[PDB]
This record gives structure tokens, C-alpha cells and sequence, in this order.
RNA sequence: CAUUAGCUAGUUGGUAAGGUAACGGCUUACCAAGGCAACGAUGCAUAGCCGACCUGAGAGGGUGAUCGGCCACACUGGAAC
RNA sequence: UACCUAAUCAGAAAGCCACGGCUAACUACGUGCCAGCAGCCGCGGUAAUACGUAGGUGGCAAGCGUUAUCCGGAAUUAUUGGGCGUAAAGCGCGCGUAGGCGGUUUUUUAAGUCUGAUGUGAAAGCCCACGGCUCAACCGUGGAGGGUCAUUGGAAACUGGAA
């Protein structure tokens, strides 16, 4: 189904990753729905991560399943925190 | 013309008929037809290997080459340099080119290339006319 | 037949001004009235005469020459023309002669020039350029 | 080192002294080659054009596609196309080294670039066509700041333009200013090299 | 001091009785590269002395050219015969761009920006009047003020 | 939402509960920029055929209906 | 491409019925003769389309490799589960 | 495996094309309208800077030339931006249909025209700025730009519609 995950958009050994959601079928870098943030696992030291609240939140709650690592992403944020607290 | 005139006819460019035009068909022999590829070169068979008068201004015995391109295209190709080791049955590789002089010579045979020999005492210009670095 | 009243009003400022005749007259319109006042205004003719008679009153114009007999009016042309219309926006309004000449242009507030156009920020016709 | 060649034969063949300041030209000041000697016919509008393209080349050492490229960057920059490229050559990090004072020429100072004794802003660059910022520090690596080349040049520097601060001591740099058309080689026509690459 | 450029060298013949009396014509451009540019012609029997005739012929008639910073004061399009050359002003860093005689003319003249196509016949001669003929129908904006009635800043 | 209306006139009224409307409009050169008139003909439906040819009438797209036609007659306001 | 001018007969509209996720000649009967076309019907040849790429001062001209969106195809051709 | 640190060696690391004018680079020898060169102008017929070679020169350089195809230069399809007396071009001449264009004033409308506001013109691309790879290529962010676009107000001189 919807599933809000990382697409890759970095060179050799130098991954850049974009938080969007997609619909599952979807090629990984191809067809999407909407960007939310950005994921960046190579920066100085703490890997840099940028996300969207309103739509993040949007999405979860209608429906869309982050994957093991947005799921990560989001947490850092809290955003699965609010969205949990939200019942 | 009349703007009216304009829109009712536009402007008609000229076509550009381009030389060479053995380089620019390939053929399938499956399917017994013929395509366009454009190519760079063309690799042929020699059926006739002789020389040929140049043009009235000039006067100098110049050698050519009747090709039987890729192709079921019958040209006519010229063969730079001083000596050459060509025969009929000969496979040779045709660039683009004319010769001025020689009337029917649109071609140029490649030296230096499958089944061609390269100048023998050739020692600036070793690019064209094919040939190795002495020593 | 006539089709271009205004070309042939500025074709007419430009074969008087070739010989240096001191004055012309021709058919008046409201739109080449005020072509005529604009030109007054921005230093080009000397003055602007409407002359009412019964039908299509007269207009004359009177041009203006320099110290040595210099033309004021160096050219006319007629930009937008019943074959093609012209039409511009505020943003691309063109500078005639880098500005050291007027183009007439018909918006929504009259006929005016172009360089008062670009502030009230319209467009219109391009008439005629003027330099 | 790109070019490694007669650095004479060039500036004879030119009409500047590109390094060395005079010695170049005393003894024969024509061209080189066989007619050479012999006297020298008009050169042409493209002649003059090439010719000065070659004095400011072969002055930094850099090859074409790479001079070309670096004068497309200059263009982008607003103000005077000519004054700009002119500018950023002597940003380059092996023309700041010489122009600094660290070594007695151009091409030494690319080796002194090239090999890793620089250390920009404390990291190695090793790159001579580095384009330096104003506000940087071109230092000296420490274990290279007992090499006598260094040494040998530090104190027959001298002069040193404004837009550079040199320190004697601790062997750095600073590219305070940007530098201006005053302190660029005067023996350029800046408008000769933008219409040869306009035409 | 007028600095001089020879455009171009032409080998003329008429034909007599015994066979082509041939002649040589000299093209030359003067100016002083700060606004006054003439062009002159002249033929003799020798190259070095139809130089000088045009040189001479050249520094008779100058025209004053407009300038505002090395670049014209607005476009214009110089016309003579079948010689046509349009000429746009530039940015000071911009340069010459200008073909062949259509570049000495404007060289010699304070003229260093500009931008220029020549959009007719390349025949020397016919480039170099047309080129004059756009120098000279040239306007700038003290000029066309004062023929206006009007102050510089009024036009603006 | 809202489905779209064009004005035009009846060229043909011979076939039953169908009228072809024509509704010409302008479209202009790309290169030349004068702007020359086109015309199109819609086919429409009119269950009570009161538009006889002439008519300019108001035309509004709907659902298909048989093969060719997509529009309603809307308002007739001519009468010729 | 006009040295391709007249194209169609479920064709075009209507009335019923059927069946389709759904409107609809989508299909079938019966009515009427309709429908498109020099604003290029039809026919022939060629071609995947686009974002985009190359060139050019611009207007334009050429192109549709790699990447992304859509489409179509899976030895050739039909069919359904 | 990047990468860093110690020793060691200038040692293992340049060729290609041009040099008659366009077009930067010229001499000598061999040949003698031959052999050959050539994109065009053209060269070569015992004293070729045009052929082959040798020196020198110049242009680039891990590349250099040739060929194939596109745009430019070409204003040589000219909308921007061409013409038709003699260079190519006014139909042999009327009557006329579609179409194209159309005299002056007033009122109205608002299709064109102009000026806003919304929605969209995905992302990646081009340009600008900024940041990260030692620089650059490259990468990532933020803008910008891109439509005969759709909806909806406002203006009414011009073109269009009505009186």
C-alpha cells in the first residue's frame, strides 16, 4: 500500500536520501506522491535528517506505513511520538 | 509575402542533399530491404583495382578502387598515398571525400586498416595514410 | 482603398518633414488628434490646429525645425497595421532610440507614451514610433 | 608542470618576459627558429589576438580547456569580463604561492603546490588551480618549513602586492583583498583576449 | 596624430593598345581614437604612394562621432548602397565585435564596445561608407534635448 | 463543478433530436502571430428539436451519447 | 505528400433490447438518410510521445541515447480461465 | 578499498596535426604536369614556403587528426529579417465566390487587448546563490524561469459584437 520511505539520490558511495511517500508498487526512484523531508547518512558524524510535521502527519493517519528506517527518521523527530499520543 | 499570404503558405526551407550517400544506407538481408544508418564508414569488397585519368587541368595517373560496400551499392574509391597492396577480392574500409579531378570518385579508401597496408615510407602525416611509428 | 488612416497620417508628417514644409493638414480623428497633441507635448511639432468644419474637421499641424534647418522628427512607422496587430505588455514596452525617442501606445487610459506607460504599469496598441 | 619547456624560447617568440623578468630577452629579442634572426613580417588581426591569448597562458602555465573554462567562469561575474579573468588567475593557488613570495618562480611554486607543502587554511591542497577566497590562510606545511627552495626565495621576495599579506614568520598568507587591474600584470591587454575568443 | 590603417590593396588594370596598364589602389581609414574617423581612396603606380594619397585623402574629411563611454549612444543601422551595417551599443566590458573593415573604422574611433553585424554586401569599400553613414546619423542625448525643447532628464 | 458551454449556430438540423452546432472561435500563428478564424462543429443533443438551422444557440457537454455527439442543447435565442 | 480529392454505409441519428465496473453503434433488430471533407475527409510513407538534449544573440532549427512520466509489446497470430 | 604516515628514486610516464591565402608556424634537399597533394582558390612541366623527406616553427596535448550527421556562419524561406523594370520572379486581360482588410461620431458590451488574485505547468534538467567532496567534474539544498493554460475580479483607447 502507501508507504513513506527513502528514495536514494546520491553518487557512488555518497547516498543522499529523500523522505517522500509513495505508493508501494512504485519504482524506488521513480513515481511518487508527495516529498516530506530529506535523509542524509553521510554528513559530520550525527547523520542530518530534515522532515515535514504537518504532512508527515497527514499521511500516517491516513494510512501510510513508514518503513523500518523512516520509522527511525520519524522517531527522532518524535513524530511517531505526537502521532501516538493523538489516539 | 503578405502576412495573410505567409499564413496561408509558410515558408518552405530547402532541403540538403548530402554527399556521400553509400555511407548514409545499410541493408538487411533478411528482410532483403534496404535502411538509412548514416555511417561513419562503410567496409566493401574490391572487384576492380586500376588507375584512372584525372580531370583536363590536371594530368597524373591516380589510382582508384570499384567497392562493393556493405551495402549492395557499387562505388568508386580513391587510395591516397604512394604504394598500395590491392587486389580484386580485397576487403577495404570507405570513408567520405571526394576527389576533385577524378569524375565518379566520391570515396576514400582508408590506408592502415583491415586488409590495407599503410604508406611504406610515409614519416610525417602517419595519422592519414596509415603506417606506424618508426621505431 | 484607404485601410490605415493613421499610417497615412504619420506617412504624411514624413513627406512634409523630407521637404521641410512648415505645415500640413489632413483628415482629423479622435485617435490622430490626439497623436498629434502627444507629439506637441513631447517637443516634436510646434503646435496642433483642429479646425471644425461639417464633416471630418481639419487638422493642422505645424512642424518644428532646428538652428540649421534640423528635422526635428528624424522617422516615423507605423508599428501595429490592419495586416498585424501589435499589442504589448507593461514588462516588455519597448525603448525606442534608448529612449531618445517616444513610442505611442493605446491603452486603457488613452493614447500615450511608452515611457509613462511603464508607470502606470499597462499596456495597449503599439501605434507608432517616434524618433 | 604541464608545459615543461624552453620558458626562453617562449617569451622570445612572445613579446613579454613571462619569467625572469628581462633576462629572457637581452642577447636576442626575435623570435626563435631558423628565420628567426632574419627580420620579422606585419602580424595580422588574428596574429595579434592569438598572440596576446599566448602571453598570458603561457605566463601562469595553464593549457587550453582549462584557460578557455576558467574564462567562461569570469564571464558570469558581474563587471568587466577582462578585469574579472585576469582576477581570478591570479586567485589560482599556484600563482598565489609565487606572488606570496614562497618560491622564485612560477613553475617552482606549482611544485611546491603540487607536491603537498601548502596545507590551505591548515588542510593539504594540493591543487595548483585551487581558486582561493579572500580571507584564507596559505601557509606552509611544517615539515617542508626547513626546505631551503623555501627559505632561498622567502627573504628575495621583497615586494609583495597589496591585495596579499605576507608573514615571514610562520611562512603564511592571508589573500586579504580581492586584487585590483593596478596590481595585475600591466604587459596584458585584458580587450585583446576577450575578442579572440569572440571571434 | 591620427593613426592610420590600410583596409585594403587592390590591383586595378586598363587596357591599351599593348596590354593592361595596371594600377594600385589603396584603401585607408584614419581616425584619433577619440571620436574623429575618415575614410579616403587614392590610386597610383606604386603601393607605397597609393597610401599616402588615401591617407591624405582620408584626413581631409573627418566625422565626428557621438561616444558615451566608448559605445555609440543608441542602434543604428549604417546603409550605402549594397552595404548595410547594424550596430548595437554594449557593456563597457563587452569589446569590438565587428567584422573586417567595419572593425578598423570603429577601432580608430573612440569607439571599444559595440556590438555589429554587417548585414549586406562585404565588398571593402561599399562596408567602410556604410559604416560611416551610421556614424554620422548617430544622435546623442544633449542633441536631441536641446532640438526637443526639452532637458536631458525630461526625455528620461 | 462545471461542465463547459460554448455559443454557436445550427448548420444542420436533418436528423432527429440532433442539431450540429458550429461554433467558431479564433486561434492565432505561432510564428506570424495573426490571428486567423477556425471554426468546429459540435454535434448536440435536443430531445424536443425546436432549433431549426440558423439558430445561435447555447451549447453544454455532458455524458456521451451515441457515437459522435457529447452536448445539450441548452437556451435557443435566434429565431432567423 | 493535393502529381493523395470526394470518403463511409454501423456509416450517421433515433426507437427498443441485450451486456459493460460504466456512457456510448459497444452489439443486434427496425426506422430515417444521414455523417466527415480545400479550416486537407480518405489514402500513401514515416514515426513511440513528453520532461528534456544539441545549436543559435534571439527568433528559430535539429534531436527524442543514459535519468524520470505515459503508452505499446513479450517467437508470429487468436482466445479465455 | 578510499585516505594518512615513514624510506627511495628524477628515476618508469608525449604524442598528433599544420606551416601559400582563408589561417598561428619557412628553409634546404629529392622529383620534374611524373610521383603525388587538395575544403575552395588550386600546386606539381629541372630554382614547389602547395608534392616526399630533413631541420625549424606553430596549434593543441593523454590526446591529436579524418570520416559520418545537426545548428551556426546563411539576411541562402527574410515574423524578427529579402525581393519581382533590365540579375529569378507581376498570371495576357476581365467578371467575380469564399477569405483577408476596411471612411467619421455617439452609446453599450467585453471576445481579443491590458492589469491583478487563485490552481496547476511532477521530479530530475538550464541559470543564479549557497554547502559538501583537498579543487574541479560531480553531488545536495534554495530560488528563479517555463503556458495561445483554467477559474475569477478590474480598465475600456484600440480590434471585435450590438444600437
Amino acid at each position: 500500500a502507501v508507504k513513506i520511505r527513502l528514495t536514494r539520490l546520491g553518487s557512488k558511495r555518497n547516498p543522499f536520501y529523500r523522505i517522500v511517500v509513495a505508493d508501494a508498487r512504485s519504482p524506488r526512484d521513480g513515481r511518487i506522491i508527495e516529498q516530506i523531508g530529506t535523509y542524509n547518512p553521510t554528513s559530520a558524524n550525527a547523520p542530518e535528517i530534515k522532515v515535514d510535521e504537518a504532512l508527515a502527519l497527514k499521511w500516517l493517519n491516513d494510512g501510510a506505513k513508514p518503513t523500518d528506517t523512516v520509522h527511525n527518521i520519524l522517531s527522532k523527530e518524535g513524530i511517531m511520538k505526537k502521532f501516538d499520543e493523538q489516539k | 509575402p503578405t502576412i495573410n499570404q505567409l499564413v496561408r503558405k509558410p515558408r518552405q526551407s530547402k532541403i540538403k542533399k548530402s554527399d556521400s550517400p553509400a555511407l548514409n544506407k545499410g541493408f538487411n538481408s533478411k528482410k532483403k530491404k534496404f535502411t538509412d544508418l548514416n555511417s561513419p564508414q562503410k567496409r566493401g569488397v574490391c572487384t576492380r583495382v586500376g588507375t584512372m585519368t584525372p580531370k583536363k587541368p590536371n594530368s597524373a595517373l591516380r589510382k582508384y578502387a570499384r567497392v562493393r560496400l556493405s551495402n549492395n551499392i557499387e562505388i568508386n574509391a580513391y587510395i591516397p598515398g604512394i604504394g598500395h597492396n590491392l587486389q580484386e577480392h580485397s576487403v577495404v574500409l570507405v570513408r567520405g571525400g571526394r576527389v576533385k579531378d577524378l569524375p565518379g570518385v566520391r570515396y576514400h579508401i582508408v590506408r592502415g586498416a583491415l586488409d590495407t597496408s599503410g604508406v611504406d615510407g610515409r614519416r610525417q602525416g602517419r595519422s592519414l595514410y596509415g603506417t606506424k611509428k618508426p621505431k | 482603398t484607404m485601410t490605415d488612416p493613421i499610417a497615412d497620417m504619420l506617412t504624411r508628417v514624413r513627406n512634409a518633414n523630407m521637404v521641410r514644409h512648415e505645415k500640413l493638414e489632413l483628415p482629423a480623428s479622435n485617435i490622430k488628434k490626439e497623436i498629434a497633441e502627444i507629439l506637441k507635448s513631447e517637443g516634436f511639432i510646434k503646435n496642433v490646429e483642429y479646425v471644425e468644419d461639417d464633416k471630418q474637421g481639419v487638422l493642422r499641424l505645424f512642424l518644428k525645425y532646428g538652428q540649421n534647418d534640423e528635422r526635428v522628427i528624424t522617422g516615423l512607422k507605423r508599428i501595429s497595421k490592419p495586416g498585424l496587430r501589435v499589442y504589448a505588455k507593461a514588462s516588455e514596452m519597448p525603448k525606442v532610440l534608448n529612449g531618445l525617442g517616444i513610442a505611442l501606445v493605446s491603452t486603457s487610459e488613452g493614447v500615450i507614451t511608452d515611457k509613462e506607460a511603464r508607470k502606470r504599469n499597462v499596456g495597449g496598441e503599439i501605434i507608432a514610433y517616434v524618433w | 608542470a604541464r608545459f615543461r619547456g624552453s620558458n626562453w624560447k617562449k617569451s622570445r617568440r612572445l613579446g613579454i618576459s613571462l619569467s625572469g623578468t628581462g633576462k629572457e630577452l637581452e642577447k636576442r629579442p626575435y623570435a626563435p627558429g631558423q628565420h628567426g634572426p632574419n627580420q620579422r613580417k606585419k602580424l595580422s588581426e588574428y596574429g595579434l589576438q592569438l598572440r596576446e591569448k599566448q602571453k598570458l597562458r603561457y605566463l601562469y602555465g595553464m593549457t587550453e580547456r582549462q584557460f578557455r573554462n576558467t574564462f567562461d567562469i569570469a564571464g558570469k561575474k558581474f563587471g568587466v569580463h577582462g578585469e574579472n579573468f585576469m582576477i581570478l588567475l591570479a586567485s589560482r593557488l599556484d600563482a598565489v604561492v609565487y606572488s606570496l613570495g614562497l618560491a622564485r618562480t612560477r613553475r617552482q611554486a606549482r611544485q611546491l603546490v603540487n607536491h603537498g607543502h601548502i596545507l590551505v587554511d591548515g588542510k593539504r591542497v594540493d591543487i595548483p588551480s585551487y581558486s582561493v577566497k579572500p580571507g584564507q590562510t596559505i601557509s606552509v606545511r611544517e615539515k617542508s618549513q626547513k626546505l631551503n627552495i623555501i627559505v632561498e626565495s622567502v627573504e628575495i621576495n621583497n615586494f609583495v602586492p597589496e591585495y596579499l599579506n605576507f608573514d615571514a614568520d610562520s611562512l603564511t598568507g592571508t589573500f586579504v583583498r580581492l586584487p585590483e587591474r593596478s596590481e595585475l600584470p600591466a604587459e596584458i591587454n585584458e580587450q585583446l583576449i576577450v575578442e579572440y575568443y569572440s571571434r | 596624430e591620427f593613426e592610420e590603417r590600410v583596409v585594403t590593396i587592390n590591383r586595378v588594370a586598363k587596357v591599351v593598345k599593348g596590354g593592361r596598364r595596371f594600377r594600385f589602389t589603396a584603401l585607408v581609414v584614419v581616425g584619433d581614437k577619440n571620436g574623429r574617423v575618415g575614410f579616403g581612396t587614392g590610386k597610383a603606380q606604386e603601393v607605397p604612394e597609393a597610401i599616402k594619397k588615401a591617407v591624405e585623402a582620408a584626413k581631409k574629411d573627418l566625422v565626428v562621432v557621438p561616444r558615451v563611454e566608448g559605445t555609440t549612444p543608441h542602434t543604428i543601422t549604417g546603409r550605402y548602397g549594397s552595404g548595410s551595417v547594424f550596430m548595437k551599443p554594449a557593456a563597457p566590458g563587452t569589446g569590438v565585435i565587428a567584422g573586417g573593415p567595419v572593425r578598423a573604422v570603429l577601432e580608430l574611433a573612440g569607439i571599444t564596445d559595440i556590438l555589429s553585424k554587417s548585414l549586406g554586401s562585404n565588398t571593402p569599400i561599399n562596408m567602410v561608407r556604410a559604416t560611416i553613414d551610421g556614424l554620422q546619423n548617430l544622435k546623442n542625448a544633449e542633441d536631441v534635448a536641446k532640438l526637443r525643447g526639452k532637458t536631458v532628464e525630461e526625455l528620461y | 463543478n462545471d461542465r463547459k458551454v460554448y455559443v454557436g449556430k445550427v448548420v444542420s438540423d436533418k436528423m432527429d433530436k440532433t442539431i450540429t452546432v458550429l461554433v467558431e472561435t479564433y486561434k492565432t500563428h505561432k510564428l506570424y502571430g495573426k490571428r486567423v478564424k477556425y471554426s468546429k462543429k459540435y454535434k448536440t443533443h435536443d430531445e424536443n428539436n425546436s432549433a431549426k438551422l440558423g439558430d445561435i444557440v447555447k451549447i453544454q457537454e455532458t455524458r456521451p451519447l451515441s457515437a459522435t455527439k457529447r452536448f445539450r442543447l441548452v437556451e435557443i435565442v435566434e429565431e432567423s
